[PDB]
């Protein structure tokens, strides 16, 4: 579908 | 207030964070300690360095003018401070399902590449911690530009939110809620990760000579950091490069205005025009709220990283950890048929809300661990082992009746278990949303070890319903589907 879905928010790690 | 207690309290705070972890029973100790000297610092600080003197909403037609400058879509939509959501985007107009109504040029965007052009570009070359972790690094990226009066963001900055509801603004009484549960580990790990990032860099501004120019070296709070993390955690995304090769970690505006609903992914990367677009989610009449889809969150992940709580999410879930047991005669056999089909000795597993609570890959990893020698070495030896292999993560094809009705009774064993760890029942929780009045804050805290239980109770009534399924193909010895 989308090449580059866009995530609003992605969850990242932060440690 | 002199600056050299400061930096006393900010040296104090980096040990106790660097600390090793207490253990588990000791962590809401260490928690409320780290909260005593944060609140501390905190009191003993300006708050936010930087403040402007117009309300929110004044800088919104900055916003659009300078958005229209650079290419983006202003027209057929308006911010307004809705109650539920907060500040979004309403329709002007009538707007069809998969109309292409918002697109944002990437010379808007705030990200990881546009960080290293920036006066936190020297800095960025000599500390490792900002290398690693982009997010840390858009963080400081908003906090060095919201110092700078003529920053090209300064549009954009001025109109974001001042206070968030991520747990690192609770207070102690909300976070207290949800003592026993899953999710309160993750807000320790998220205090305890913050305050420490912050006091590192507290002191790693004030050593390196990379970090002279910047604005934070005159005055970084920790309400900067809390603020601007929190800004990143709840909005950022992830964007292609423009090499196309690899990918970033972005700040959208204007775009991340809109408030999250159920349904799809309807925003993507267009690599052609280097511009992020986003097409409407469903149809949206004039007076409308505009929303679009976050993405497949569960509650805890937007608790604890976007700062709410969403009523009727389809993608929640809980955690759980399982393994197969060193001390088990089978575990050799076990470990192999389990590395054959790319799956760990042991893991963090998720159980779902939906129609089936397990994954294949949860499914897979139980029918292992219940396997009898005679069913593991079918699957390690023989012309039909990578045949057995590759249905293992099929409902449709049991390794035997008697090995679905020993994993779902473990399964339907497990969750109950799990629901006996916890402070409160069901019912008791339901009554303190019901009779009480609380902040929204508070209601987070409870909906979230809610849902929770819910989700185990649940996932206890499907093993129980499929542990009789599979006793009655048992009993009637019906044939195993093959193949
Ligand atoms: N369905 C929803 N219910 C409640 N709050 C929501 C929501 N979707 C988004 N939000 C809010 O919007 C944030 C994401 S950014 C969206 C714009 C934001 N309301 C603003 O004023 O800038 C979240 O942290 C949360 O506070």
């Amino acid at each position: 579908t989308l090449k580059y879905p866009i995530e609003h928010g992605i969850v990242t790690n932060w440690d | 207030v002199s600056p050299k207690e400061i930096l006393n309290l900010t040296s104090e705070l980096l040990q106790k964070c660097s600390s090793p972890a207490p253990g588990p029973g000791k962590e809401w100790e260490e928690y409320v300690q780290i909260r005593t000297l944060v609140e501390k610092i905190r009191k003993k600080q300006k708050g936010l360095s930087v403040t402007f003197d117009g309300k929110r909403e004044d800088y919104f037609p900055d916003l659009m003018k300078w958005a229209s400058e650079n290419g983006a879509s202003v027209e057929g939509f308006e911010m307004v401070n809705f109650k539920e959501e907060g500040f979004g985007l309403r329709a002007t107009r009538d707007i069809k399902a998969e109309e292409l109504f918002l697109w944002v040029p990437r010379k808007l965007l705030m990200t990881v590449e546009s960080a290293k052009n920036s006066v936190l570009g020297p800095l960025y070359s000599q500390d490792r911690i900002l290398q690693a972790m982009g997010n840390i690094a858009l963080a400081f990226h908003l906090l060095c530009e919201r110092a700078s009066p003529n920053s090209f963001w300064q549009p954009y900055i001025q109109t974001l939110p001042s206070e968030y509801d991520t747990p690192l603004y609770f207070e102690e009484d909300e976070v207290r809620y949800l003592q026993s549960t899953q999710a309160i580990h993750d807000v320790f790990s998220q205090y305890k990760n913050t305050a420490r990032q912050y006091a590192y860099f507290y002191k790693v501004i004030q050593t390196h000579p990379h970090a002279n120019k910047l604005p934070l070296k005159d005055s970084f709070t920790y309400e900067d950091y809390r603020w601007a993390v929190s800004s990143v955690m709840t909005r950022q995304a992830q964007i292609p490069t423009e090499d196309g090769s690899r990918v970033t970690l972005a700040l959208i505006p204007l775009w991340d205005m809109c408030n999250h609903t159920n349904g799809l992914i309807t925003t993507g990367y267009n690599l052609e025009d280097d511009r992020c677009e986003c097409v409407a989610l469903q149809d949206f009449r004039a007076g409308e709220q505009i929303y679009i889809f976050y993405g497949t969150r569960s509650n805890a992940e937007f608790v604890i990283h976007s700062g709410f709580f969403f009523d009727n999410n389809s993608h929640d879930r809980v955690k759980i950890k399982l393994g197969v047991s060193k001390s088990d005669r089978l575990y050799a056999m076990k470990a192999e048929v389990l590395a054959r089909a790319g799956i760990p000795t042991s893991s963090v597993f998720a159980l779902h809300f939906t129609e089936p609570p397990i994954s294949a890959q949860l499914l897979a990893f139980l029918r292992v661990f219940c396997m009898t020698e005679e069913e593991l070495k079918e699957h390690l030896l023989g012309d039909s082992a990578i045949d057995r292999i590759f249905t293992l993560g099929n409902s449709e094809f049991p390794v035997s009746w008697d090995n679905e009705v020993k994993l779902w009774t473990f399964l339907e064993d497990r969750a109950s278990l799990l629901l006996k760890t916890y402070k409160t029942t069901i019912e008791e929780d339901k009554s303190v949303l019901k009779n009480h009045d609380l902040s929204v804050r508070a209601k987070m805290a409870i909906k979230l070890r809610l849902g929770e239980k819910e989700i185990l109770e649940k996932a206890v009534k499907s093993a129980a319903v499929n542990r009789e399924y599979y006793r009655q193909q048992m009993e009637e010895k019906a044939p195993l589907p093959k193949y």
